């Protein structure tokens, strides 16, 4: 198999870079249209990271950043797959994750949100995906957010993450949501993105089965990035 | 068939999980920096330095910034790099910075990449790949990054002869600077406004 | 205006004492059927509390426990209308309530999950409804709770309440939920009810014109106790 | 018109909200119990205690308990009694307690109440209502506390003569002992089973 | 009662600045977006205009400029209800109304359309709210009005209303059309707003009962202002 | 609960309903006006002025402005005001003005007003709140004005500091100037482009 | 991948032991409810039995107890696949099966229905599935047996069946029914199941393009066994 | 994800197709029964006894039982278990028995199995897990079987200790008796009733 370019980005399937009702977008949007290249090998390469300088609680938000007790709040387990446009896994692709705590604060010096912040809790996490794709990783389910954009916006609890894989072309940051909370229909950051089936696309499923009793919930969160074609004919990438 | 996951914006607090450092946070013992420069990594070590201005004129100070780029010998350290060579092997090719909170500068340490072939037989000028992501931007940015003193190979480059307003391309060659012995090459970005940097869809 | 009795408890509008798939009631309900009276004055009279002996953080489950500093968690407002089935506002009437911590655990000795303790929340509050049947309290809006019914049994989040009103036969406990809750679907102790539209009056609203920037969300939950009627013929109550 | 809301169990930890003390909360400074005789109050004092049985003979130790009573003369503290006497002032007429933990007992220090009116022109006998609250329980269970000792009154009494299973009559009757001076009444609750006690839809 | 900020403008409800097909707007919007800000006394304040200051026709635009005769038009009668978005009457707030005359004429100097001027006829008004939040005037129905916004722009008849009332933050200017007018749906002004509801918010209904036989018919239109939240705990205003 | 009625442009006739006077209409005895000093008024007497300018630098001669602001002490002449304190009772606090039809310049004569309470127990600079309704403007936009005498109190004022870009925060400052013996602050107002004046959401 | 506990079994997926329409239920059934435990060795493992011991006619009740001839009756092919609930194959679990013969006549000592005994047919097998969780059979489809539950009890045609696989938590003994047998809407046991969804769970398909010409006819039957959860933090099995 | 395929009751005829020779069929060369002990097995040869009674007190005479066990060192032989230790060779742990058709009476000639580990590092007492199949039975009801000589070891037993009756805890020990020197544990099984011996969900 000899792989040729990345399908190209849909458009339409994401947040245009002008988004008015998401006020900081107004002044750090380019006003120019993206310049559209055909691939070359800087865009279909990308970095190589190894397991071996990963901790043992690297994707444990609970206990990496414990020092006396556990961290206060709702005990959940994330997991699922990361697959190509064209369905296949995603092999050892590096996952960073961050969040706020179960009290809707961020542990960052310019955040200063009168909920708490909690001794045991650091909020950042990272792995790396295995041979099937698959990503598993336990946290405090995060609180809320409040926040200036109108006085009085709140997100709906979120967990931010970022992926590096294949391609540069497949680098993308993006934040998933919890099934049922009910500020998922007023977030205008998540109104940016136009369709309602790409909205959807980022809420994470309670997985029942796989609750574990009397210790967590588990979420189910699937993400897709873009898929190289394969060439059977003049290869021009080179 | 499937669709992409959505892009969304890192926030401003993107640096908790990309530099804890910066958020101060001490969690892991290898944390990823920008510095691509390892003692034995082949090549001219150079330091690349800029800021990101917003529509007012104003410097990004929450900005993360991520570069991935050749060795010195045009070989990317990737899997998916087809040029049947060795590539150095002391060497990362991607690094991540975050723009100072109060000044906005933003640099790392690097080596001036080699040479790279380009679509059907051709050779791309020396660049370096550069991605920007903060809060109010809510896909990241992809630029490129080219240098001053290589005018003859930049003016042969695929990707800069597709821009077709060419007063453009010069937004995309970074000055060279010699600050006490080391080499420096300054690259502002401008997001929006006069002189806006070219963004590409890559 | 004389008043006459209660209206009659409608036995369909609530859960039986027998629920089998909530365990614990098998051997905790009385195999025979209840036995109706007529309502005498026993039945239609009931205490008076004065405010006087309630504390002024009372109605603060955020401030009336923290000893070091804030519980952590998410800050909630709830308020609502106490109100009877003739739709007239219950006036001083003592409104109780307690729930677990923000990790669904309670301080309680017989509560020993894993999810940890906050020092500065204790779970109960009281306050009295004012002339307009109104209540108002804050509190950290608490986590899913484990427990063992069937060994994976998790209830949706949720406040317990007590109602100690005008007349004995108005007297009642139960508890609220959070709207969009998933486990809500789940719960074998909210299944022990018969109707859907019953088991929606348990459900608390998200009440975003009343949520307080940078603060605290909110949420709207009222409720409805049994009513006397108006007597206009013979009075026989006594 | 609208619907009551549903009942509910109080679960297992109803003390956190309603006899924190119990539960080793210490919040407020006037915490309710299971004491209905205040210094001037006027009467005869008496101790009511049990235990509440579950179907296999067990005693609930997570049960919660609350009275409700008239004074000596048969008046109820409330504004919703309509007799046109004054009531004792000194007299709350509710207590609430929890049993033991350990061994399920329960009990409340109060006062013997006087004949209240019931329907139609008759006299009730003296009787203090009761209800209780635990998990496993949907909804609070009511039931009525009579004396041994009014055999007379128990008799005539409109509620106990219209239970039609005359049997049953007996288990709303508290047992008369005096314990080292002090006069008890024994009354243990079972919930289900041989001698199940009455309870109320009232 | 102590009352906290006014509840956020839901900008979503309201047109945006930037509104291409009214062509006016197009350099006369801000281009960053607007500056949100946590309330204080200055936001929640407001004048007070006391009553006998107001001459006795000042409702009525059928007399008020009246010299040789009655203006010629449809004598109609308009009133309603201002509230807060709570429900509360809004006590005492300054109406202010301008309109065209039955030409589809402003008397104005800027205004130089063929449809004739109406010597008795000036075009505005004002009136106080009552203690219910009622207000009534009386008016000619003004003409469709034509504009240069595309050469043939036609709006429909509308009559123009100003408040001032208990927070500054309330400040609004709107315009109300009548039920069944066939512009309603080709007007670029009221296609700025985007959703279908608000739009028909604007509307004053045909209310038969109140017509008055031989002299007037009648239309009724209420009002929405924002409202005031109420605060039970930390009073953060001052 | 019920939603906030939409607004609507004034319009170029905005003259008709609130400043008569302006489109020749002799209806009102009593019209409100740009003067807010009566005889009695406490205070230092000053003139406010400026023009409005659209995107292209063009003044706007159609647009009606409105001030609100505190009396000498610092007290709004509201019922709303929680300060305890008396205000000056020959004071509205209000005004209403129209540009030029011709220059577009518009004025108030008013007074300086005094500091008023911030949030949390802070002091905010002296200010006066000014809205802008015109043709083209679909909602009135609202912005402040602040005093270029008052360096002091604004670099502390809370709204000020809460606008993240610095340089914006000079555009609410107007500039004291002496004509003849009388105070004038000239504050002018760009809707779009460079230099455009900080508008508020309230 | 280091195993933990099987995943709850969902109670309200089966029939309740106590269902007074299938009498003998009701002196069979415990009066307590079932007390839930946390799983441990004992459940999770099972014995192994090796296909050694099986004879080569065990899966085929055409030929295992033929005698002087072939049995009479339909001849039909089951086969199917044995999966946990988590999709994945269960590998040589133990299969074991027995039935009515053509007549709805059964080979036992406790069975006197006049329907005709068939000297060729015993009525029982067994199989052991294969890697990919593969079972098949052959056997003489069964007639409906008459029974006396109310006296003129019916049930539809079924072949019972027990599974004995990896953990003894996933112990199952069952039955399933032939597509478009009108009896099943009438089977008292079959409606002690309280889902629609899961009655139809036991119903084997028609499965056309496996019948073999002028042999037999085909039947797919899947059944779902409890499965498994992975453990990637705590393992608490022992 | 998928659903498990729901239960229904074995019937009465269960023996046809998990006993057929009890059923008088012989079609198996191997046929599974109710002896666990081999010629070379280890440990104390145990037999194992009792009848299964109805909600009337009378006996089950079409029950099947199965038993499950670890062998004399506390291992079982099954590939999921994870103890690292060397199982008896010759021990399959299971047996499958049916009562007798006249008399009710069931056993297993087996082996008094060793203790296993219990969650979280706890010691389980020796048991054995048995479950009943049988007309009138929808689910097959799973129960444990532990021994009256290990009082020590059931008082710390982390599953008898989890039921929080504990007047029921008995109703799953077997009572040793010794006929002709043969060690034979009783153990009958009362599905409902007093004494309804405790089953559960694993
Ligand atoms: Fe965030
Ligand atoms: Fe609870
Ligand atoms: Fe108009
Ligand atoms: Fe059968």
């Amino acid at each position: 198999i000899i792989w040729g370019a990345y399908a190209q980005r849909n458009t339409e399937d994401h947040p245009p870079a002008y988004a008015p009702g998401y006020k900081t977008s107004v002044l750090r949007s380019p006003k120019n249209a993206l310049i559209s290249i055909a691939e070359t090998l800087s865009e279909v390469t990308a970095p190589h990271f190894s397991a071996d300088k990963f901790g043992p609680k690297d994707n444990d938000l609970i206990l990496n950043y414990a020092k006396d007790g556990l961290p206060i709040g709702e005990r959940v387990i994330v997991h699922g797959y990361v697959r190509d446009q064209f369905g296949r896994p995603v092999k050892n692709a590096l996952v960073e994750v961050w969040q706020a705590n179960a009290s809707g604060r961020y542990r960052h010096p310019n955040d200063q949100y009168i909920g708490a912040m909690d001794p045991n809790f650091g909020g950042c996490g990272r792995m790396l995906t295995d041979d099937n794709g698959y990503y598993v990783f336990r946290t405090i389910k995060p609180g809320p957010y409040p926040w200036r954009n109108r006085i009085n916006e709140w997100s709906p609890a979120h967990i931010h993450f970022s992926l590096i894989a294949d391609g540069w072309a497949q680098r993308l940051i993006s934040q998933f949501y919890f099934e049922g909370d009910t500020l998922i229909d007023s977030c205008p950051i998540l109104k940016t993105i136009p369709s309602e089936q790409q909205r959807r696309a980022l809420i994470a499923l309670e997985d029942k089965s796989n609750f574990i009793e009397a210790d967590s919930r588990c979420y189910r969160f699937d993400i897709t990035l873009r898929g190289r074609r394969a060439t059977y004919f003049e290869n021009d990438l080179t | 068939e499937l669709k992409e996951t959505p892009s969304q914006t890192g926030g401003p607090y993107v640096h908790i999980g990309l530099l804890p450092k910066q958020a101060n946070i001490e969690v892991f013992e290898h944390n990823l920096d920008n510095n691509l420069v390892q003692d034995n990594t082949q090549g001219q070590r150079i330091r690349l330095e800029g800021q990101v201005f917003d529509g007012l004129g104003l410097p990004l100070r929450d900005v993360l910034i991520e570069i991935w780029q050749a060795d010195t010998n045009g070989v990317y350290p990737s899997q998916a790099d087809t040029q049947g060579k060795q590539v150095d092997p002391n060497f990362l090719g991607w690094g991540r910075t975050g723009a100072d909170f109060g000044t906005g500068f933003w640099s790392f340490n690097t080596i001036k990449p080699g040479a790279v072939p380009g679509r059907k037989g051709s050779t791309q000028a020396p660049h370096i790949s550069l991605i920007i992501f903060a809060r109010g931007i809510n896909i990241g940015l992809h630029t490129r990054v080219y240098f001053d003193d290589e005018a003859e190979a930049n003016a042969k480059d695929p990707v800069l002869n597709s821009i077709e307003w060419a007063t453009r391309r010069q937004t995309l060659v970074a000055k060279r600077e010699e600050r006490d012995g080391e080499v420096v090459y300054r690259f502002d970005i401008r997001i929006q406004g006069e002189n806006e940097t070219v963004f590409f869809d890559i």
